[PDB]
């Protein structure tokens, strides 16, 4: 598997159906929206040694399975709050109490003092729109102070052309007049390279 | 470096500790004061 | 998650009466397991506050880490050709699933028919990236390891979700492993509760099987600052 | 075998059953008399579109925590409780440009009706046609062999 | 051309006469409400006080920091630091204005808003600058030293509007009348013999047709027609006020059409 | 001391809608649109431009209490006509309404040479 994020920086909650429509000959089908949480988390550690950042990324896919991936100083660790999503061995022998829940609700209630969240970006009722080979999701990112920007997630199967597939995107950006905008596919376990993406397109 | 206590008339710079006489050196003047803290303070512009 | 127990103990020799009465009360046979966990706490040469970001008294606590492993690691080579059954007892790159957990002293209350537990759990499911080890993952939120240990035990299904584990444990160090429960084995009984009536309906339950043992062997409430994992 | 499956592994409590689910003696086994009555008409509809129009074809049909002792003694009736199934492959001669496959599946997924998969590809890499193909009448599967023979295996 | 028209009557770098036409009282007014209150300008937030040896207090200068105008042109380029992703503030949600001042003469030694240097990287942008619209070419009077009479300071600028506080107001007076001669009877003039001799004739009286008296009461007549004046501080240009005021109304707007969309 | 901060006039509360749409019961095609972190200057506004709507039968806005920002507008239809879809419209003309307002301004200051 591939992915790609785009983040429109310089944008309107328009932005996204007009990026809708001048796919609207390249369209197929289109499948359940998705939804998504970008959480920012500062260390507050005032000793922390010299290039260890203070700075700690959580992004949470829903339906994606309710996972949340933690990213921080290049390395990522995959969380779920699934109970469906627990190994059955560790239900088994007790390592698990078979009711988890969010690795966000455990930073803020229970390591508050070390990480605080200092940002909640959140984007619901999102756009899953089915191509050639390549789904393209689209959803508006929203913070506490209004609209935040658009966010296209790019997924391909086709191992192969798949550079072509985002520059094709990336070009009916160029039509709609949405200049200024940061691409990511950079890579660090498709999840985990997936939030990868978002942070290196978001921070 | 360091004033821990001002005069009040002749304005000059003292930094006494505990039990080294409550007076100026030049003026006589039992007065002196305090010197800022060096913990800058910040204020809101409203 | 709230977790409602009781506790008792049996020496060695009185393994078998107990599987046997286990066996007969639940109507299944055991059924062995084990577990590693692996408990760590902030990094002393770190230091933080103790305060929120609203300025709220926050107290430090150990994160425990705990996975199972294949029961082939626990059997060495005098072990070897041994039913694989509650009988083995008395003789006696990226990151590996593991659950994380967080819990609070047990509630406070003068006669209590049981111990109640709060647990704040998660799953942790893989990583990647250059320091994708557990450990370096632990580091990066500010934690080091503390210590170790290994459960071994038998475990039985009973009714209401209510659960009944004979163990031994095992702290783990190079300077070599010790037995925390030499001489006999730990015994547990409890109920995960995710409502007042369920609470009070899962009390009955323990509540009933401590009756259902009285004579036999004892299950009490142990001391709530013996279920304290806060750092000090 | 389930039911006390059911109960080691998940609860921590009781059993959960449907009839529905859990509904399949009898029923699952007539299935197995209907399938091969579908089958039957299945290979007589591929020997009058297909088998009797190229002279060369033929057809040959294939198969498609530790409670670990019970789901191994549940599997060995899996034979017995599978969605029945079989596939139909079509040999067809080999054209020395281009070797063309075809191939057909028949299934019965709620046990007493029939799903009939058809896939073909005759490549010629300027020719290529690949067809994934899914039909519940054999109407259509007469029509669609109609037009897969004439077109593509055909002289 | 289409809806609502403008007829500009008189320009300047702090002052624009305009007669809006062919507009609802409440639309007039709700751009008006917006000028004063929603337009978006740049303005010292933060003040870190390093040194103070003046007759004024450390908040009392503070305070009068805020209230002098910066540079806002390119002030939509700058994030507002709660939208921002840092740790307090950065180059792209602040400015950073610095001012030392020392009484070297024996004579009284003036601060102004002249005195004020930008620490901070611009991004090139028009931005944190303190408007001087003074002949002598000082700005704003900060302070006065005598002596050994040292201010030194630190100033963080951020983007703001009025309704968090009154600095981050771009218009001074907005000007705004309708109806000179009272065809609308939209008021009940006191008087204490003739309101028509009591009560002084308006500008605008000229741009309209005065009633005549042999003629019934217009219930049918609507208000259309204002005649308005907007003044600048400096933050940002006149005509920017008007059309940022025109645009952050319509934003606005927008933002309960997308609200209606995400229900 | 016992002032509220001055952004909780404009910048939306932790889990608090922009709109909340609650229907009219004592009238038939009613409902009622509670704006939060909102004034007269938009208030006033919609209800003026609802009022412009021949198939719109109701229109009024209040503002509860002056120490807080939020206004209740209750939007009334004729039978078929949806109160949304009726303040979507006059939303929608307010706006082109000033699309025009500022083009017909650009156009008379680039006249100006002052
Ligand atoms: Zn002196
Ligand atoms: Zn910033």
């Amino acid at each position: 598997g591939k992915s790609a994020v785009i983040f429109v920086e310089r944008a309107t909650p328009a932005t996204l159906t007009e990026l809708k429509d001048a796919l609207s000959n390249s369209i197929l089908s289109v499948r359940d929206p998705w939804s998504i949480d970008f959480r920012t988390y500062r260390c507050s550690i005032k000793n922390l040694p010299a290039d260890v950042s203070k700075l700690m990324y959580s992004i949470t896919f829903h339906h994606h399975g309710r996972q949340t991936v933690l990213i921080k100083d290049n390395s990522a660790m995959v969380t779920t709050a699934a109970a469906a999503d627990i190994p059955p061995a560790l239900v088994f022998n007790g390592s698990s109490t078979g009711v988890p829940e969010s690795i966000d609700t455990i930073l803020s209630s229970k390591l508050s003092n070390i990480w605080m969240q200092r940002q909640l970006i959140k984007g619901d009722a999102g756009e899953t729109l089915i191509l050639d080979g390549l789904t393209v999701r689209l959803v508006n990112l929203f913070s506490s102070t209004g609209f935040k920007g658009l966010l296209i997630e790019l997924q391909a199967d086709e191992a192969g052309e798949f550079e072509t597939k985002i520059a094709g995107i990336e070009g009916h950006l160029a039509e709609i007049r949405a200049k200024e905008y940061k691409t990511s596919s950079d890579s660090l376990n498709e999840i985990c390279d997936l939030a990868y993406q978002y942070v290196r397109a978001l921070e | 470096a360091t004033l821990k206590y001002i005069c009040a008339e002749c304005s000059s710079k003292l930094s006494l500790s505990r039990t080294d006489a409550v007076r100026c050196k030049d003026c006589g003047h039992r007065i002196l004061l305090k010197a800022r803290t060096k913990r800058l303070v910040q204020f809101e512009a409203r | 998650v709230q977790q409602l127990s009781l506790f008792g103990s049996i020496g060695d020799d009185g393994y078998d009466l107990l599987i046997s009465t286990l066996t007969t009360i639940s109507g299944n046979p055991p059924l062995l397991y084990n577990s590693l966990c692996t408990v760590w706490k902030p990094n002393p040469s770190y230091d933080v506050e103790n305060v929120n970001s609203r300025n709220q008294l926050v107290e430090p606590n150990r994160i425990k880490l705990s996975k199972e492993v294949p029961f082939s690691y626990l059997i060495d080579e005098t072990m070897m050709d041994k039913p694989l059954n509650f009988r083995i007892l008395k003789s006696f790159e990226s990151c590996s699933p593991w659950s994380l957990q967080i819990s609070d002293i047990p509630a406070a209350g003068n006669n209590r028919s049981v111990s109640m537990q709060t647990i704040a759990e998660t799953i942790i499911l893989s990583s990647a990236g250059k320091n994708s080890s557990v450990s370096s993952l632990m580091n990066g939120l500010g934690y080091v390891f503390e210590f170790q240990y290994l459960t071994i035990g038998v475990k039985f299904f009973m009714k209401h979700g209510l659960i009944l584990e004979l163990q031994k444990i095992w702290q783990i160090e190079e300077a070599g492993n010790s037995q925390i429960t030499s001489g006999g084995f730990l015994l547990k009984a409890y109920i995960n509760v995710s409502d007042i009536d369920r609470i009070n309906y899962t009390e009955t339950a323990l509540m009933n099987l401590k009756k259902e043992l009285q004579g036999y062997i004892e299950l009490s409430v142990p001391d709530r600052q013996s279920m304290d994992s806060r750092v000090a | 075998k389930k039911t006390l499956r059911s109960r080691i592994s998940s609860p921590h409590g009781l059993i959960n059953l449907n009839v529905d689910d859990d509904i399949l003696i009898i029923r699952p086994i007539l299935g197995k008399v209907r399938f091969a009555n579908y089958k039957l008409l299945l290979k007589k509809i591929i020997k009058d579109y297909v088998l009797d129009i190229v002279p060369g074809s033929s057809i040959t049909e294939t198969e498609v925590e530790n409670i670990t002792k019970l789901n191994k003694e549940i599997r060995a009736f899996d034979k017995l409780l599978n969605i029945p199934r079989r596939e139909l492959k079509i040999n067809l001669p080999l054209t020395e440009h281009k070797s063309p496959n075809l191939s057909l599946m028949l299934e019965s997924p709620n046990y007493c009706n029939a799903l009939i998969h058809i896939k073909f590809s005759a490549g010629t890499e300027a020719n290529a046609v690949s067809f994934d193909t899914t039909f519940s009448d054999f109407k259509e599967v007469e029509d669609f062999l109609h037009f897969i023979v004439a077109e593509y295996i055909q002289q | 051309e289409e809806g609502p028209q403008v007829k500009i009557r008189e320009a300047s770098k702090d002052n624009v006469d305009f007669i809006l036409s062919n507009v609802d009282l409440a639309m007039a007014n709700s751009l008006r409400r917006v000028m004063i209150a929603e337009i978006p300008t740049l303005a010292i937030d933060s003040v870190e006080v390093e040194t103070n040896t003046t007759v004024l207090a450390d908040e009392f200068i503070a305070h009068r920091l805020g209230l002098i105008p910066l540079q806002s042109m390119d002030i939509e380029q700058l994030e507002y630091s709660r939208d921002c992703f840092c740790e307090d503030h950065c180059d792209k949600c602040s400015v950073v204005l610095t001012l030392q001042a020392f009484g070297e003469s024996e004579s009284t030694t003036n601060v102004y808003s002249k005195d004020l240097v930008i620490v901070s990287n611009l991004m090139g942008r028009n931005i944190g600058h303190p408007i001087i619209q003074d002949k002598e070419g000082n700005g704003v009077l900060i302070c006065k030293l005598r002596k050994g009479q040292e201010l030194k300071l630190t100033c963080v600028a951020k983007k703001g509007i009025a309704k968090e506080h009154a600095k981050w107001g771009p218009a001074a007076a907005i000007e705004f009348e309708y109806d000179p001669w009272n065809k609308l009877k939209h008021t009940d003039y006191w008087y204490e013999q003739d309101s028509a001799k009591e009560w002084p004739q308006s500008k605008n009286c000229e741009y309209e047709d005065p009633p005549n008296e042999g003629d019934p009461f217009d219930y049918k007549a609507q208000a259309d027609t204002f005649y308005m004046n907007v003044e600048s501080v400096g933050s940002i240009p006149v005509d920017q006020v008007v059309v940022r005021g025109i645009d952050t109304l319509q934003k606005k707007v927008a933002s309960i059409l997308l609200a209606l969309t995400q229900m | 001391m016992n002032a509220p901060d001055r952004f909780e006039l404009f910048l939306l509360g932790e889990g608090e809608s922009k709109l909340k749409i609650d229907p009219d019961t004592k009238a038939p095609n009613a409902v009622v649109i509670t704006f939060e972190k909102e004034d007269h200057t938009l208030g006033n506004l919609i209800r003026a431009e609802l009022l412009n709507d021949r198939k719109v039968l109701f229109a009024a806005y209040k503002v509860e209490h002056p120490f807080f920002a939020r206004f209740k507008l209750r939007i009334q239809t004729t039978e078929g006509y949806d109160p949304k879809d009726a303040l979507k419209n006059a939303c929608n003309s307010i706006i082109n309404k000033l699309g025009a307002l500022k083009t017909n301004f650009e156009t008379e200051w680039n006249l100006q040479t002052l």
